[PDB]
Parts: C-alpha cells; structure tokens; sequence
C-alpha cells in the first residue's frame, strides 16, 4: 500500500521509440567506486553502434534517480567482425542481472549468430547467443569479467545439438558470489539445458524436445536443502503446458539432476515463463512463485495465472498452490518478482505483472506468516500500453530503509515507485467512570447529572529504529455508530508526535441525557501533512480503529 | 412497500417452419427484464434446428514436407467433396491457404541456401512462408483442384509450426477470404505441434498479435512483428466471425488437438489418416457433429450481475452450470429448450443496458434488455 | 446466381469532376473476386482494376477502386474528358460469370474552348469509331432484314 | 505485346451453327485459362465459355449449355467456340479473353471481338443522318481549336 504512486515522487525514463527500453530491468548496487544505487535497463532493439555492422543491435542503459533526466547508454560491444559473427537484431540487453552489492552483472544477447564461410555455397549460421560480465562499475576490466561468454561455441553444432541453442534468454547469479548460471533453451532440439559455471561447469544432459528449459531462471539455498543450492528454470513449451525444473549440482559429476518438476495444467498456459523464489512466510524454506501468462480455461473469463508453491520443509510432491487468476486475457504473471519487505513486516513480497489489463498493471501481494495474502494490498497502473511487462525491486534505491519497485514496458519506458515509511500507531482509550451509574448525580454541566472523561492516547512505532520523524496527525473520538444518548461538549483534535514510543493525549467529556445497553466509543487517527522527499503512510493493514464498551450497572 | 422483479417479451417471432439472413431458428429474439437486486429473473428460449444451411469451407494446409504426399489426395478435394456434401446443401464453396512457420531464426535456417531450398537439396522445397491465401472462397471446384495440385512444398527447422498466425488471420480477413453470412467451416489439418503467444521471444518477437488483417498479395506480411497468438485471442476472433473449427491432425499430435479442442467453442478434431485419404469422411462426420449441437454464449455482462443456464435436450438429457449452454444429438428440426436465469446484486449502471445470446456459428442473436430497480 | 447491380445507369460529369461509382452484389465475394473494366465507345472492354483496388497496367492513378462483403466502389479522382466510356464491374467468384449492366459517363461550345488543343482532338479522335460503330451496326440491321 | 484476333462471326439463320475463332499471339497460350464473353446490341456483357489452361475442363453458364462448345488446340494456338441451335438472342460481338490468375478470375486482355447476327434508300437515309448527326458534333470542337 505503500508504494508512492503520487505522480509528483513517480519517476518516469523513456527511450528511443522502438528500443524496446524497458524490456529488461535490474537493481544494482555499485560500491566502492562510488555508493550509487542504480537501476539498468535492457533496450534489445536499440540503435547499432557505428562499427557494429548491424541496423540494430540492442543495448544496456543505466539510470541513477539522484541524477537528471535521461538515462545513459553503457559503452561496450563495439567489436563486429562480418567473416565470423553476426549481431544484427542480436538483442542485447534481452536480459540483466546484478549478482549482488559491489558485484558484477551479466548482459546477454540471445540471438547474436556465429558465421562460417560468408557468401559461400558452404555458408553456415548458428543462433548461440552470446553474453556479458561487467564490473561494480558498468564496465570491462577484470579478465573473467567482460568478454565473451559462448559455452555452446565449439561444440556439436546442428540443431539437434547446440546449433540452435540461444545462449542468454535467462541468466542470474546465484546470490553467495559462488556461481553463474545460464539458460540455454535452443539446446538437444530446443529440449533447452542449464548451465553452472566458475568445480566444474554443470549441465543438463528431464524434459522433452521442444520445451525451451533455461527460459527463466532463479537459484536459492532453502530449497529442497537449507544449505544445498537449487537451481529453478521453467520451460514454457514443456507438454504444450509448461513446467519448473528444480536442479542440484551433483557432488561427483558435471551434472544437472532434476530433483523436482513442476508442470502447468493449462493448455499452452507457458507454465514457467517466469518464476521467483521467496521465502513468502519467513519460515526458513524458500517457496516458489510461478507465473503461467497464458493460462487459458475452458470457461475462458481468466487470463494468465500465478502459482505460489508453499515449501514444506524440501518436501514439494504434497504441496499444493495457491493460484492467482488475472483477469480476462491480460498476460497476469509474465513478471513475478522478489521485490523484498516495501512495508517492512518482516515478510518478502512479490509483484506481478499484467502488461495487458487496460495499458498494463503490476499487482504487489503481501507476504504473510500464513503464506501469501491473496488480495492484492496495492496496484499500480500505467500510462503506455504493455505497463508490466518487466519488473524489478529488492533494492532500496532512495536510501530510506525501505526496497522500491521499477516497472517495464514494452512501450520503451521504465517507470520507479518509491516505498513510503509505515507508521504503526498503538490507540489507547481510557473512558474514567468505567460503568455508568444512572442513580448517580454529580456537579458537572451535564443537565443530566452524569458526565463520562473518555481519554485516548496514541503512540507510533515505525522502521526503522533510527526514524523519528514529525507526524502531524487529526484523532477522532466518536460514539454511538448508529439512539444518540451521549454527546459532547464527534469530537476531533489536531494532535502531533515528535518521535517514537511517546504518548499523546486528548481528552473530553461525554454528557449522557435523561432516558439501555452498553455504549461504544471508538478513537481513530489519520495522518495529514504539508529529487523529492516521500512521506510516511499509515499502516493500513492494522486496525484503523480501537474500541471500548462501558456498561451500565 | 414492496416493488418485484418483472419479465416481458418484445419480439417473439416464431420458429421457421428461405435465405439464411430470413430463417428463424431461436424464439424470442427481444425481451425486458426488470431486476430488482437479489431477485432472479427466468425467461426461456426455443431453439429449433433449421435446414442445412450453405456452406463455406476453407481448408488451412500445414505445408512442411512433411505433408508432400498429403497433397495428391487434397488435390481432387475440391470436386469430391462438393458432390460428397450434396446430401447436405449444393450451395457449396471451398477455399485453400497454406502455412508452414514464421520466417526468422530459430524457427528456420536464414542461410541464403537454405532460404531458397529449406529441405535437403534433393528435394524441391520452396522458400518457406508464413501464410499465403492461395485460393479465396469459391464454388469453382475444378479451379480448387487444378491450383492445389501446383502447390509447392516447403519446410522448416523446429517441429512445432505457426499455424496459429494462419488461423487468426483466415478469422479476421474476411473481406479477403470472402467468408458468406453462412456456415463458415475451417479445416486446419496438420501433421505436427503449434507455436503460441510467448514462443516469439526467441525470435524477437514480442508484441502481442493485434487481431488485425494484414494479408498483402494474399501473403502474411508482419509475421516478423506480431507473436504468435494466444488461444484466448483466437477463440475471441474465431466465435466472433462465426467459424466453425475443424482440425484434422494425425495420430501422432490429436492429444493436443483434443485438449485445444476443448478450449475452442464450435470446434471438432478427428485424425487424419495416412496420407490424407480419410479427409473427406473426415469433414462431414465432424460436420455432422457440429452442426448437430448448439452452444449459446453470452456478451459480456455489467458486475454484478450473474447469469445462470439450464438445458433440456432430447432423450431426456438435463444440462446445467456451464453445460445448461449446449444441447447434443439434434436432428433437422428437432426443438430444444434453455431455461437462463439471470440476477443482478447492485443498483450498478444508473440506466438501461443491453447484452445479446446467440448460438455459435450462426449470425442470430437475442436481444436481453436489463433495466434495473431501485 | 450472383446478381451484380451497377448504379448509376449514366451519370453526366465535366472534367475535373470526381465520380463516384457503386457495384452491388447478391452475396458475399471475397474483394479478390470483384473487377472493374472501362469500354471508350468504338473499342472493345480493357481491364481498369482487379481485386477491388489494384489498377491494372496502364491506368493512371487517378482511378481508385474500394469495398468489401456486398458494397464496392470505383471512383475517378478528378474526371478527364478521355475518361468518357461505360465502366462495367465482374464478380469472378461464382459460376457462371456475372456482369453489371454498366455505368455510361459521359459529358455536359462555351465550355468547350476552356479545354487544352490536344484533348479538342483526342476528342475528335475518340469521336470517330464511335460514329462507324453506329454506322455498321445499321449495315447489319439492314442484312438481317433483307 | 499480347494480341487477341477473333474470326468467324457472320450472318446465321436461327437453328443454324457459327464457329469462332481467336488466335493468341504474344503470350504462352497454354498457361492460361481462356473465355468467351459477349456484348448484345444493349450493350451489355454476357459470359459465355470458359476453359481451363490445359481444356480439362470447361464452364458454362446455363443459358447456352449443350448449344455451344468451346475448345482450344494446345499447337496451334486459337481458342474455338462452336455454337449450335442459334437464336436472336445470341446476336452479340463475341469477344475473346484471357484470365491472367485463374485466383481471381480477372479478364486482363480483351480481343477486338467478331460480330454474329441472328434472324437501300432508307439505309442511306439512317447512315447519312449518323454522319451529319456527327459532323454537328465535330464542328464546335473545330470551332473551338480555332479560337
Ligand atoms: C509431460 O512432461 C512430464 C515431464 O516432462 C512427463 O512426466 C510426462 O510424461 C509428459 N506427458 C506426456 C503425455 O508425455
Ligand atoms: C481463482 O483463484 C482463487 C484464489 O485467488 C482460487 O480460489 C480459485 O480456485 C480460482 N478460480 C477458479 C478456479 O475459478
Ligand atoms: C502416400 O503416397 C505415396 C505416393 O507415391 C505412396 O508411395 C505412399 O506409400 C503413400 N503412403 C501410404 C500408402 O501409406
Ligand atoms: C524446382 O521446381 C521448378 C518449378 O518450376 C522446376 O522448374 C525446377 O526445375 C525444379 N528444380 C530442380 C532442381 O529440379
Ligand atoms: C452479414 O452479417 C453481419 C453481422 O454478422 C452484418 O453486419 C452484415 O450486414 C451481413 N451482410 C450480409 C450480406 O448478409
Ligand atoms: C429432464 O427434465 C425433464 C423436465 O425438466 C424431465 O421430464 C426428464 O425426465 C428429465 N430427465 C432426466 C434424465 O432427469
Ligand atoms: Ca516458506
Ligand atoms: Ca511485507
Ligand atoms: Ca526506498
Ligand atoms: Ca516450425
Ligand atoms: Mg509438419
């Protein structure tokens, strides 16, 4: 609920009409450099560089919200070489990863083609894809950092093997700096494979032929072992319906073994066209999210589900999902993200797209200690069509304890919501005549003879520790919801609270009147108030209200 | 105090007991409901089948090489099959288009050699394409004949072919394929899997397909920009131009065709034999199958407001939920009843709104006007 | 039957005018069946457009061929007076081959010399078959009735 | 380039016979699918014969079927209609076609058409009025060059 979608504090980047800017996001944190918070966008049909021999080549951009205005091209790939390799319409930039804080990130061109024998009757083309390390800083200079990264290069070509193979479409680091892992969904006649590397590079070969394993890609300790890693890649085309292949590294071999397989029940759902994993209800097992966009029924008024696989203890045959249905034809889970703690709970929460809902929407649902909360606690709309084709969070990206959410396109715009601070207020009410006597006078001004002092008193906590800001807040004192036997002198202060933990009070009196079962007073308070600064919201997943009974006697 | 929930009746026409755009087949056509909120209404509807009506056949033709032998039994369909369906109406016209796959990588070889002759040298293939119109819709049997049967081959890389950019635009083309205000078969015969919506990654393509026609010189000019489309966009532009889907795949692939079957409204499947010796049987058994049932379906309706179908067929058979919309086993001038229930929950719209029903495959709708109490 | 109705009968146009033609059929054709031939009075019928609104070679651009399902259309940009002639539209859909009855365009001293020199004798030109035209098919009259 | 000639036509006594001619010339004769349409003294276009590119088979509408014939000889390139059991309404300018894509059935090229009829003084009279009739159209045309 907490995202700022106030289009003063939205911040909107564009690209070159037709890149594709937008396409791919991530959340990068560069360090020692510079401490920059950056957000890199993929753009896989933007403009050829000069000694690319290519009309359009794609690219990546980088953009700092506590800079100005227009993103910035990242410099790299500007070798071409016609005899040998083709990167006309390679797409680069079809996808973006950061390993982690200060670490290194991978780019990836999945359509970038290796040429043979150029102009000749004995002319070859194979699709290998090709992909790119950088630095902390967007850059190449380390020596396994940058360069080329073309496994299926070399190896039995043919489309039956590697000659198809599309190296790039997903790829993502596992998060202890340990490995890389690449999808590669051409492979053994677009059977499609994983591939781990930096003891041993382990592949695959679990799936049939024509299934595009290594479409997505996301890796977790938490899995199926606590401290055994698992790789997790869909397979859109698997069986017409699609299936998640969960993977261990074997201890002995260079291998990929299956150690579970999801699969899709719709027809032609792409079952596994993204998937996430997150830890959604905090109990030590990584569960896992998976999107199937065109998930397609009989009765037909569903487009596009998300399947939300709750672990038990690595145990998944007997787990059940939990499915969210979007609504009718709208590619709902083509996008599920990890987007961290936005109201910082204590629980991960994930965000869906839906590019075709209207322009485009992104659902956030909630992480609960009961799993996931199936009503979405905030939806962000867009403003360009296919809004939600890509998403990225996890990252707190203004410095203010609290992970922020970027948003895709396929309308060459990227598009940043900003977590606003939750305030938790604790009410209390303390009416003092606990129970009214009616056989009792007294000399207040009450024609009646019987007056009530209800008083309420509200204090704030709020992440994170340090937060201890001005809240300027308006409570409310009311009874009797629906006849009307007390009144007072609605009651309404304008109150205010310097910091964390301490109480503010405010009092009044309740004449009763002349002529029976308990009455009820309720204290609420609402919060009111005045690159840009975010503003606390409320905790609106607390109750708004607190309640007392008095009773008679 | 108390205002009810009232139900009369507009246009009531009886059922006919003769052009298509004249005959009667569903009674009333027009009717008001006034709903107040949590009260249903009930009104029922006669469906009664009327005499076959002409026929407009378009037969979709995977052409990988692997349907080559394929052709010499489609190549006198033409003729046979119009004296085969005179039982059923001698108002016949048929029509031709091919496809075999979208034409980038992976989904077929770019090298200039293999661009002109995709199959193995020996063998003659084509260039491939994504979808050519051969033959628009027309009764010149002979001509059907004579054009199928120069026909060129051609093929691909990957199994899995892109049929589903041919439907969508023989459904949305209709200016160009000549589709008549009449029964509107298409038969789709293959020999392999499908490509759909989110499989054009791989080849750059991402935009979702805009159910637009985009048919120059009877070829599919933007197979390069639009993705393959989704079930849920064809079975949309499929039941909205009125087309009746007739897939006749082989053994091999019919599990999937079965299952897209299901998802598909007023569509059959049966299996293609060998070398497409059976197609003829084919058709008008599936023929027979369709057009023999009734399915009704509904626009789309105001929140808050639920529709309820319950159907009573011949031999006793009682459908409801989500089968109360279709009715089996009806014979020429067999009558049938629905009994559709509908409630509303809210004061939602402040004035009148109007959805339509209407059996599937045919142009014939009732007109339900919904005016709300409150 | 497919029954192609051409409407209007004859229309009287100047040049730079800008007519307008329909062409109806019974039933549905596909807009690849539906083709519009133009006939100078003397000479025999010469394809104009084919498939609705492609010009066949040889046309100028100032021909425009449009429609769909029942209703099409063919409509000259801005009249010269050369386009004088009857314009016939075909279905080529069904057996048998229909054609509409045609539409004879034709024109309205005063305004005669605010023409070029050269269309006053292309005007000439085009005079002369149409008179023979007339004059033979009275020596066929007359044979037959002899 | 492509050139239609027509040949044959004449005078006929009605129940009598005619057959036409037309010799193709500029194109491949045999690829193509050939027709015969006709133009009644109400100057209106009447389809009459149709044959496939290699004469496999042949249409006609219903109105001249069993009377006419049409045939083509794949050597000698001409196209032939043979009429029989003739009438007053088949008085017409026969014209012969080609279809350029038997897909759309459009008739690209139109020969010049040989006339078929069926069954002094006063003749001249017609004629003369006709020439006068158009030397009074000629004239401000004339006058108008001039000026
Ligand atoms: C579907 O795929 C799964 C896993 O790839 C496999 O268990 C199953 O046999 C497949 N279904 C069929 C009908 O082959
Ligand atoms: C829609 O998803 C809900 C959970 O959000 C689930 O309970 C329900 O089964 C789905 N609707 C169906 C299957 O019609
Ligand atoms: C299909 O047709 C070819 C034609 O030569 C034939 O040789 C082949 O055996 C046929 N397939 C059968 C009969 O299963
Ligand atoms: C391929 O087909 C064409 C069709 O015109 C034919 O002329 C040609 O000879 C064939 N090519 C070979 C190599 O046989
Ligand atoms: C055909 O039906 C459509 C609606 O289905 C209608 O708009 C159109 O006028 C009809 N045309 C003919 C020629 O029947
Ligand atoms: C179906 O319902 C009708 C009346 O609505 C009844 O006569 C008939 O017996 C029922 N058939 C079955 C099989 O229940
Ligand atoms: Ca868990
Ligand atoms: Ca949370
Ligand atoms: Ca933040
Ligand atoms: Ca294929
Ligand atoms: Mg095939």
């Amino acid at each position: 609920f907490n995202l700022d979608t106030r289009e003063d504090n939205v911040i909107r980047k564009y690209g070159d009409p037709g890149s594709l800017f937008g396409f791919s996001l991530a959340m990068h944190w560069q360090l020692q450099p510079e401490d920059k918070r950056l957000l890199l966008v993929g753009a896989p049909r933007a403009e050829a560089l000069p000694l690319q021999r290519a009309n359009r080549t794609g690219g990546l951009y980088s953009c700092d919200i506590t800079a100005r205005g227009p993103c910035t091209r990242i410099e790299f790939d500007n070798d071409a070489d016609p005899t040998s390799e083709s990167k006309e319409d390679q797409w680069m930039g079809v996808t973006v990863q950061s390993q982690g804080p200060g670490g290194k990130v991978v780019t990836c061109a999945h359509r970038y083609e290796k040429r043979q024998h150029v102009n000749t009757k004995q002319e070859s083309r194979d699709i290998f894809g090709r992909c790119y390390v950088l630095s902390q800083n967007l850059r190449i200079e380390d020596d396994m950092d940058g360069g080329d990264w073309s496994f299926c290069d070399g190896r039995l070509r043919g489309h039956e093997k590697f000659g198809s193979c599309q190296q790039g479409v997903a790829a993502t680091f596992t998060k202890d700096f340990h490995y890389i892992v690449f999808g590669a969904p051409g492979t053994y006649n677009w059977k499609g494979i994983v591939r781990v590397e930096q003891d041993g590079p382990y592949e695959v070969g679990p799936v049939p032929a024509n299934s595009y394993l290594g479409f997505s890609l996301d890796s977790g300790k938490g899995i199926v072992s606590k401290d055994e890693i698992t790789f997790v890649s869909g397979a859109p085309r698997a069986n017409h319906s699609g299936a998640v292949v969960l993977l261990k590294r074997d201890m002995k071999s260079a291998h990929l073994l299956p150690e579970h397989i999801f699969d899709g029940e719709g027809l032609a759902s792409s079952f596994g066209y993204d998937v996430a994993v997150v830890d959604l209800n905090k109990d030590g097992w990584q569960d896992i999210v998976i999107g199937a966009p065109q998930y397609f029924d009989r009765d037909g008024e569903v487009g596009g589900a998300v399947y939300v696989y709750m672990n038990q203890q690595g145990r998944w045959n007997n787990v059940k999902p939990i499915r969210l249905n979007g609504t009718k034809d709208s590619m709902f889970g083509i996008a599920v993200k990890n987007i961290g703690d936005i109201n910082q709970d204590g629980y991960p929460d994930i965000a869906v797209g839906a590019p075709y809902d209207d322009l485009g929407k992104v659902f956030i649902y909630h992480g609960s200690a009961n799993g996931i909360n199936t009503k979405p606690t905030q939806v962000l709309k867009g403003i360009s069509p296919y809004f939600g084709y890509s998403i990225a969070g996890n990252m707190d990206l203004d410095r203010n304890s609290y992970p922020d959410v970027a948003v895709g396109s396929l309308s060459d715009s990227v598009t940043i919501f900003r977590s606003r601070p939750v305030i938790n207020i604790q009410k209390t009410i303390t009416v003092t005549p606990n129970r009214i006597d009616l056989r009792q006078k007294t000399a207040c001004g009450a024609p009646s003879g019987i007056c009530l002092q209800v008083k309420s008193c509200f204090e704030y906590t709020a992440n994170p520790a340090g937060y201890n800001p001005s809240i300027s807040i308006v409570g409310t004192l009311e009874a009797e919801k629906e006849s009307s036997r007390v009144q007072f002198r609605k009651y309404t202060q304008e109150l205010t609270l310097k910091r964390q933990k301490q109480k503010v009070c405010m009092e009044e009196t309740l004449w009763l009147q002349d002529n029976l079962r308990p009455i009820p007073i309720t204290a609420s308070v609402e919060i009111q108030e005045p690159l840009p600064e975010v503003l606390p919201i409320l905790n609106s997943d607390e109750p708004k209200t607190a309640h007392i009974d008095v009773h008679f006697l | 105090e108390n205002p009810r929930g009232s139900k009369d009746i507009k246009k009531n026409k009886n059922v006919t007991n003769l052009k298509p755009e004249d005959i009667t087949q569903i009674q009333p056509q027009q009717l008001v409901l006034r709903l107040r909120s949590g009260e249903p209404q009930t009104f029922t509807l006669k469906f009664k089948r009327a005499e076959d009506y002409p026929i407009d056949l378009y037969y979709l033709m995977d052409l990988s090489y692997s349907m080559k032998d394929d052709l010499e039994n489609v190549k006198s369909l033409g003729t046979d099959l119009m004296n085969e369906m005179r039982r059923i109406t001698s108002d016949f016209r048929i029509g031709f288009g091919s496809f075999v796959e979208k034409t980038v990588m992976p989904y077929i070889s770019t090298t200039p050699a293999k661009l002109r002759n995709p199959c193995t040298s020996e063998q003659n293939c084509t260039s491939p394409f994504s979808y050519k119109n051969v033959l628009s819709l027309t009764n010149k049997g002979e001509v059907f004949n004579e054009l199928v049967g120069k026909q060129r081959i051609s093929g691909n890389l990957d199994s899995p072919e892109g049929g589903f950019d041919a439907i969508m635009q023989v459904a949305v083309c209709g200016s160009l394929i000549g589709w008549r205000n009449v029964t509107r078969l298409l038969v789709f015969s293959t020999d392999a899997g499908f490509h759909f919506a989110g499989d054009g990654k791989l080849g750059g393509i991402v935009l979702p397909n805009d159910g637009q026609c985009h048919l120059e010189n009877n070829m599919y000019t933007m197979s390069h920009y639009y993705d393959y489309p989704s079930i849920a966009h064809l079975v949309q532009k499929l039941s909205e131009n009125n087309i009746q889907t007739i897939f006749a795949v082989t053994e091999e692939f019919q599990p999937v065709y079965k299952e897209l079957k299901n998802l598909i409204p007023k569509s059959a499947v049966g299996t293609l034999s060998a070398n497409s010796s059976n197609v003829i049987q084919l058709i008008i058994d599936a023929y027979n199958s369709l057009s023999s049932e009734v399915i009704l379906e509904n626009g789309k309706l105001s929140e808050g407001v639920t529709i309820s179908y319950k159907s009573y067929c011949k031999n006793g058979v009682n459908g409801t939920g989500e089968n109360g919309r279709k009715c089996s086993n009806i014979s020429i001038g067999d009558e049938v009843q629905f009994e559709i229930s509908i409630t509303s929950n809210k004061c939602p719209k402040k004035d009148s709104d109007s959805f339509k029903i209407r059996p599937l495959g045919f142009t014939e709708e009732v007109e339900v006007i919904l005016q709300y109490i409150c | 039957q497919i029954v192609v109705t051409q409407r209007p009968t004859t229309m009287a146009a100047s040049p730079g005018d800008k007519i307008i033609i329909t062409c109806s059929v019974s039933s549905i054709i596909s807009s690849n069946y539906l083709h519009w031939y133009s006939q100078k009075p003397g000479f025999s019928p010469k394809l104009l457009i084919y498939r609705t609104s492609n010009l066949a070679s040889g046309v100028p651009p100032r021909f425009s061929g449009s429609g769909s399902g029942t209703s099409y259309s063919l409509t000259i940009g801005t009249m010269e007076a050369e386009d004088v002639a009857t314009y016939y539209c075909q279905q080529g859909s069904d057996i048998p081959l229909t054609f509409g009855d045609g539409t004879k365009l034709d024109l309205k001293y005063e305004f005669l010399k605010s023409w070029t020199v050269e269309d006053l004798q292309k005007r000439l030109l085009a005079l002369d078959p149409m008179m023979e035209q007339e004059i033979e098919e009275i020596r066929q009259k007359y044979q037959c009735k002899r | 380039d492509v050139k239609l000639v027509e040949s044959g036509g004449g005078l006929v006594k009605p129940g009598g016979s005619l057959k036409l001619s037309c010799a193709a010339s500029g194109f491949t004769f045999s690829s193509y699918t050939m027709s015969w349409v006709r133009q009644t003294p109400e100057k209106r276009l009447e389809w009459v014969a149709t044959i496939s590119s290699g004469g496999s088979y042949t249409y006609y509408p219903d109105s001249v079927k069993g009377r006419f014939t049409i045939s083509r000889d794949k050597a000698k390139n001409t196209l032939y209609l043979q009429m029989g059991s003739l009438k007053s309404e088949d008085t017409a300018m026969y014209y012969c076609t080609r279809i350029g894509y038997d897909e759309d059935y459009a008739m690209d090229h139109w020969g010049q058409g040989t006339s078929v009829t069926v069954c002094d003084p006063m003749m001249e009279q017609e004629i003369e009025e006709i020439r006068q009739k158009y030397q009074s159209k000629r004239q401000p045309i004339l006058d108008a060059i001039e000026a």
